[PDB]
């Protein structure tokens, strides 16, 4: 019962990194791109899979409302502990305990959006409340659940 | 508040593809 905008663009922009060609399909080719930036190693066959799942119309990619519907049913239903803390590693590399500003910029670029360093700057200092230029794992959390 | 929630669901979104 609505939809903004903003919404609208956030999906676009999430799309958009699979997306690399902008030709407005997500084939293997570019899911498993994005994948293995993050440090993952699916095969081709896992991939497609991953397609035939949300792969509506049959056409053997995915279009912008099968993307919407992958995340619907993939980015919420499982993802509660023990899984954030695999996400989290992804961001903090090195494995530290802290995202630093420059471990943030790593990930971006990995996802596809190359960012300015401004602006990552402008990221960590919205999540770090304790003031030591970083974001630990507790802050990481409470990041996750404000709008 | 775009820029960590989106980051966060691809992350979240690759991790639960791969299984
Ligand atoms: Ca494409
Ligand atoms: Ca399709
Ligand atoms: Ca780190
Ligand atoms: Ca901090």
């Amino acid at each position: 019962d609505q939809l903004t905008e903003e919404q609208i663009a956030e999906f676009k922009e999430a799309f958009s990194l699979f997306d690399k060609d902008g030709d407005g399909t997500i084939t293997t080719k570019e899911l498993g791109t994005v994948m293995r930036s993050l440090g993952q190693n699916p095969t081709e066959a896992e991939l497609q899979d991953m397609i035939n799942e949300v792969d509506a119309d049959g056409n053997g990619t995915i279009d912008f409302p099968e993307f919407l519907t992958m995340m619907a049913r993939k980015m919420k239903d499982t993802d509660s502990e023990e899984e954030i803390r695999e996400a989290f590693r992804v961001f903090d590399k090195d494995g530290n305990g802290y995202i630093s500003a420059a471990e943030l910029r790593h990930v971006m670029t990995n996802l596809g959006e190359k960012l300015t360093d401004e602006e990552v700057d402008e990221m960590i200092r919205e999540a770090d409340i304790d003031g030591d230029g970083q974001v630990n794992y507790e802050e990481f959390v409470q990041m996750m659940t404000a709008k | 508040r775009r820029r960590w929630k989106l980051s966060f669901s691809i992350v979240s979104l690759c991790n639960h593809l791969t299984r």
